[PDB]
């Protein structure tokens, strides 16, 4: 055949000789990704139960809310575009950019190249593909623009930070109600994930040659590298925290007590 | 706990081969290479091995110990149960010479295509000055004992023989990164890393870094930074 | 069968061999590089210390005079003084030019090469990177070779126009024309096919002899080749009785069987080394690293008369000592390495340490300025060379020795080749003889001998009877059973073919190992005094006069394992003005006879 069944390579007629469960991690990746995608799509297109008027709670999945069909008070940057027809999500400004940012992420590329595309399914298991070009041809060569989605993600993180800051509200001014805790934790973890990005590491000081003549960027690069060593973990953690933030906010909007600390 | 283990060592040459069942005595604290040496001295005098130091620190004893690319002199052999069969085969990416020895010459052919270190052509040998923080990144890559396990496991060339001439492999793209991050080097190499050594073939599934006996962060510290630099040079609309 | 023509052949790619190749190419020569292992995988990779070079980066009070005195002290003034002086004053240049090749050492605050302190050096001298200095050196040299052949490709249109590397190739004979080098004969490991090189000059640089001993830190390739090659070609060996043994090396767990254990571990709880007794008979110091001859004698006695280990060593327990976390901090690398490699917990269980062969200070008798050879165009450098370290080596001196004298050997070979009227010619009869000799182990040979069994018996005999402590009767018994062992070697039968057959390779290496073992045993029997690495129990009085005597080994005759004669020549008049004054009369009167008469003002 092609890869390990080539004429000059040692005659082993077994696809792999591994005796462990090398297929366990791809399954976990696939179920996690599928669960997040399903939940995110359904909740983003639901179109309701996303805003608490009393405590100014807004789901990140609806965060830039720029339509006149939106709940009163949800538009923090004005109302720009009419009414949406059942297939434009209320957060159509940011959802494409966040989806592209996580689709071009270096970690996520590893995850789905292993899991969906079976590029390596596992490390020493032979491919179900006969030809392979990698990221050299037209579709996959576009993964090299990830830094621009990183810039967009920085802007969207600023928008979410504004949302979290304005969430500290009560019907009598200032308020603190565990929705603030969930939102603030989610925003902090999103910032950690955004700042542990491989493109951030390159842009800050990764592309420099002499760290000795750039003391500030050397320090920034050192801290960003320390964060980047845990980049796999922060992606999954932020997926989870996004899901829980949405779920809690939806529960409160539909109906449930907020567990306020400064009652309003 | 001295017991008799079941090995399933691969025997043959480039014309064909087969796994063979051997029973060898295993003592506590022995590596796979010790078991191979005992088998050589007791049952198979002509078994092909190619070890040199037996302490790590070289790359001679690269094999696939139970489906995983390992060093034979570093595999603890207590990783496996006493009733578990251990299957030792040669590297499956390179042409097989004999039983456990492969023709690792694609690597030495790739080694002399990469431009070498080029210092400024005025600096005298005693007049070099480098700070430690300027050399840490390349010093990490200089830890590489040329075992070529990374080259073996990579799917770009492991599963595709036609990609051998277009892709240099993890070790030599790491070498390009090491020369690029040298504070005193002069040559750029960024364009050639993409155009002649095929950095684009690399998807970053990271199975290399996972086989490195030296624990070099090949993908995170060398390959992704070089891809970002190539994107600086080629794929950045800010021009 | 396969013939190549070159100007010089360097048999071995380590520090010395690669430096010689670079130098010979610089002088302008076609160089063939023959290596028994893969390219860049020589024993040099295993060194973890540094290069001793008086660069003065750390403190500026260092000089080549101080380094020269340190080398002469560590060696008990048995050193070749010209070689020591030349290494002292040429070492910084080689280290500096290493980093013009792309080497990256550790740096100081000023941006210079960092230097560490070591045992026998007065000042910090050892240029280092982590603990991988040998790997850095060999990588730098190999990449410099690749760069040079890239230049050859650009200018002459061929990578191997001036330098070609023949890895996985083993040289078994040196061909002579009229007592002069005419070429080298060997085989390819991969195919078993025979290759003849036809160069008028050969640089040996083949390493050590550590595979003749049961416990050793040396590589698979340290079978004494080079020593035997020069000895059969007609050169001479010196100081073969001077072998470095570390008294404390792991013996039982095969995964760690030659790893050296430093005396820093004994800077804590020491060797219980018995079943029920701490047997060193014990601020009045604990018996912590007494002059390691005394520790070695205690270990030998307790192996013979005492509770020895099943593997022939001692225990050295640190578990029943300072707490587990204190150990894991004081001993970072050793604990991790041992736990991951031998499943031995340093904080829980005792070790299995014992004497281990590390380095051989003897080798081919060289000209100090040029390289070796008496009659032929033969040259030698590195561990296979003899003379620099007299009775004992300083740590760090070997790595810089490699560069200094590899460059000297390459330059001497280039000078010899340029000063040559006509080139010596290989004769076909010699090639037929070498072919017959290397093919002999394939015939049935009634009463067959297994190569592995013979090798193990040789290793056991050398470990038992030629060790740290030598006795006259044990050395005599070692010679007596070496005669029997070399008689049994005539019946060695190899099963299989010629395609990368390691049993055949071992059978070939065994003749060199037997010759080198005979030389070592005879030298150790003849030197009746103790100095450095050579300890005689029946002559404990270190440093007899016995200092202007080299005790040179030569071949007499009778194949296929020739016998040796060891003679006693005098050394050259000690030191011309290398009688510094920091070399006081007080210090020199402990090593020299009242022969100076030309030292004090
Ligand atoms: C474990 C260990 C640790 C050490 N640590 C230190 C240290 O910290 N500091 C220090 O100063 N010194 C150290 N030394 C000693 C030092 O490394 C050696 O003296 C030095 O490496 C010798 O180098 P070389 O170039 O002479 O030979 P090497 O590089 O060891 O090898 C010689 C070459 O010759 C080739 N060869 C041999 N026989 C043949 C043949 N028949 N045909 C073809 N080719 C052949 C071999 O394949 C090899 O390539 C250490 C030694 C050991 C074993
Ligand atoms: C947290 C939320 C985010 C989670 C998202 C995870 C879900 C990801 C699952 C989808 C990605 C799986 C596809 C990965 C492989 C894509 C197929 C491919 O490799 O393209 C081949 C060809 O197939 C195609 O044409 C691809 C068409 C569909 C791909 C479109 C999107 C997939 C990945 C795009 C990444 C985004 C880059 C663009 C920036 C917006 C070319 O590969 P080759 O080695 O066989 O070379 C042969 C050359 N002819
Ligand atoms: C393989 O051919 C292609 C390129 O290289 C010539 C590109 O740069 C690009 C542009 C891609 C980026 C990331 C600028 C595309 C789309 C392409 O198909
Ligand atoms: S990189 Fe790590 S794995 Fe690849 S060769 Fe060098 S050491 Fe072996
Ligand atoms: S496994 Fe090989 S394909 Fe790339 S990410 Fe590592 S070099
Ligand atoms: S590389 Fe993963 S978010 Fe940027
Ligand atoms: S034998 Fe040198 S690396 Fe295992």
């Amino acid at each position: 055949a092609t890869g390990v069944f080539s004429p000059r390579r040692a005659q082993i007629p077994e696809r792999t000789l591994r005796t462990d469960r090398w297929w366990q991690a791809p399954l976990l990746t696939n179920l996690g990704l599928a669960a997040f995608v399903i939940y995110a799509t359904i909740r983003a297109f639901w179109g309701s139960a996303y805003w608490v008027a009393d405590y100014h709670y807004l789901t990140p999945f609806y965060s830039p809310c720029v339509s006149t069909a939106c709940a009163p008070g949800s538009s923090h940057f004005g109302q720009w575009v009419g009414d949406l027809p059942w297939f434009i999500p209320m957060a159509f400004i940011s959802l494409p950019f966040l989806l592209a940012f996580r689709l071009t992420c270096y970690y996520y590329r590893k995850a789905y190249y292993r899991s969906v595309w079976q590029s390596p399914t596992a490390c020493a298991v032979a491919e179900p593909h006969a030809k392979y070009t990698g990221e050299t041809r037209f579709p996959l060569i576009l993964q090299n623009i990830h830094r621009y989605f990183f810039y967009a993600a920085v802007l969207i993180s600023l928008v979410n930070t504004y949302d979290a800051i304005t969430a500290f509200h009560s019907p009598s001014g200032f308020g603190f109600g565990l929705g603030n805790v969930i939102l603030t934790g989610n925003v902090i973890l999103l910032w950690v994930y955004t700042l542990s990005c491989h493109s951030c590491r390159h842009v800050t000081g990764g592309r420099l040659k002499h760290f000795s003549k750039h003391p500030v960027r050397y320090w920034i690069w050192t801290q960003v590298s320390k964060l980047n060593t845990r980049h796999m973990l922060f992606a999954w953690i932020t997926l989870g925290t996004l899901v829980l933030t949405d779920f809690y906010i939806m529960l409160v909007a539909s109906g449930t007590i907020s567990d306020l600390r400064f009652i309003g | 706990a001295t017991y008799d283990a079941k090995l399933r060592v691969w025997r043959g040459d480039d014309t064909g081969g087969e796994l063979h069942d051997y029973t060898v005595e295993v003592n506590d604290g022995e590596v796979v290479l010790d078991i191979i040496h005992r088998l050589q001295a007791t049952q198979t005098p002509d078994l092909a091995v190619r070890w040199n130091c037996k302490a790590g620190k070289c790359g001679s004893c690269s094999a696939e110990i139970n489906g995983r690319p390992r060093l034979m002199c570093m595999t603890r052999m207590s990783t496996f149960g006493e009733d578990e069969v251990v299957t030792v085969t040669p590297l499956r990416t390179f042409p097989v010479m004999r039983d456990l020895v492969t023709d690792v010459s694609f690597n030495y052919e790739k080694a002399r295509q990469i431009p070498s270190f080029t210092p400024p052509k005025d600096l005298q040998p005693g007049e070099y000055r480098m700070q430690q923080e300027d050399v840490n990144r390349s010093q990490e890559f200089r830890k590489c004992i040329e075992c070529f396990l990374c080259q073996n496991v990579c799917h770009v060339v492991r599963d595709h023989e036609e990609n051998k001439e277009n892709f240099a492999g993890p070790r030599f793209h790491m070498r390009i990164a090491e020369l690029d991050m040298h504070p005193l080097d002069t040559v750029d190499r960024k364009e050639m890393a993409q155009d002649e050594f095929g950095l684009g073939y690399c998807n970053i599934t990271k199975c290399c870094t996972e086989v490195c006996p030296e624990h070099i962060k090949i993908t995170d510290n060398a390959l992704i930074p070089m891809k970002e630099r190539v994107a600086d040079r080629k794929y950045d609309p800010i021009v | 069968l396969e013939r190549h023509s070159y100007d010089v052949v360097v048999i071995g790619a380590g520090g010395a061999g690669l430096r010689a190749v670079i130098e010979a190419r610089e002088r302008g020569l076609r160089v063939a590089v023959v290596t028994k292992s893969l390219f860049g995988k020589a024993h040099t990779v295993m060194a973890e210390g540094g290069c001793a070079a008086a660069m003065r980066n750390v403190n500026t009070k260092d000089s080549w005079q101080v380094h020269f005195g340190d080398t002469m002290r560590g060696g008990k003034f048995l050193n070749n003084w010209r070689m020591a002086e030349l290494h002292a004053q040429e070492a910084p240049d080689r280290v500096w030019e290493l980093e013009t090749y792309g080497a990256l050492f550790d740096r100081t605050k000023d941006g210079k090469i960092s230097q560490r302190n070591f045992g026998g050096h007065t000042y910090p001298r050892l240029a280092h990177v982590g603990d991988r200095t040998g790997l850095e050196i060999i990588r730098t040299l190999q990449q410099k070779i690749v760069s040079l052949q890239q230049e050859d490709k650009r200018e002459l249109g061929d990578y191997e126009a001036r330098i070609r590397v023949f890895h996985e190739t083993s040289i078994t004979e040196l061909i002579l024309d009229d007592g002069k080098i005419a070429g080298a004969f060997g085989y390819y490991r991969e195919t078993g096919n025979f290759v003849l090189f036809e160069a008028p000059a050969v640089v040996l640089a083949t390493g050590g002899i550590g595979k003749s001993f049961k416990v050793s830190s040396n590589s698979w390739e340290y079978t004494g080749d080079g020593h035997a090659l020069a000895l059969r070609a007609g050169s001479a060996l010196i100081n073969m009785e001077f072998i470095q043994f570390h008294p404390t090396g792991m013996v039982w767990p095969l995964s760690v069987k030659g790893i050296l254990v430093t005396e820093g571990v004994r800077g804590d709880g020491g060797v219980l080394k018995n079943s029920e007794g701490k047997r060193f008979m014990f601020a009045r110091r604990t018996p912590d690293l007494l002059p390691r001859d005394e520790v070695a004698r205690a270990i030998n006695a307790e192996v013979k008369a005492g509770r020895g280990s099943p593997h022939g060593g001692v225990y050295l327990d640190i578990a029943s000592r300072m707490p587990a976390e204190e150990i894991k901090r004081r001993l970072p690398s050793m604990y991790h390495q041992f736990i991951e490699l031998a499943e031995v917990d340093i904080t829980k269980d005792a070790m299995e340490v014992g004497p281990t062969c590390h380095y051989v200070m003897g080798g081919i008798e060289v000209d100090p300025d040029t390289a070796a050879g008496a009659t032929p165009g033969l040259f030698a450098a590195g561990e296979c060379s003899g003379g620099m370290h007299g009775s004992n080596r300083l740590g760090g001196n070997s790595l810089s020795d490699l560069l200094v004298f590899g460059r000297r050997a390459g330059l001497g070979a280039a000078d010899y080749v340029r000063a040559l009227p006509d080139r010596p010619k290989v004769s076909e009869a010699a090639v037929e003889d070498a072919t017959r000799l290397v093919l002999a182990p394939f015939e049935p040979k009634a009463e067959p001998e297994n190569p592995y069994t013979l090798h193990a018996e040789l290793q056991q005999s050398m470990n038992d009877l030629v060790g740290i402590i030598r006795k006259e009767a044990e050395i005599q018994e070692a010679l007596d059973r070496l005669q029997e062992l070399k008689r049994r070697y005539a019946n060695v039968t190899v099963e299989g073919g010629r395609v990368f057959n390691p049993g055949w390779h071992l059978a070939i290496d065994m003749r060199n190992m037997l010759l080198v073992s005979e030389c070592v045993a005879k030298a150790a029997l003849q030197r009746t005094e103790s100095r450095g690495g050579h300890t005689r129990d029946d002559y404990p009085e270190m440093d007899a006069n016995w200092r202007n005597t080299l005790l040179v080994c030569r071949v007499s005759g009778g194949d296929p394992v020739v016998p040796d004669v060891t003679v006693t020549p005098e050394q050259q008049v000690p030191m011309r003005p290398d009688l510094l004054g920091c070399f006081e009369l007080s210090e020199l009167e402990k090593y020299y006879t009242p022969e100076e008469l030309a030292e004090h003002p």
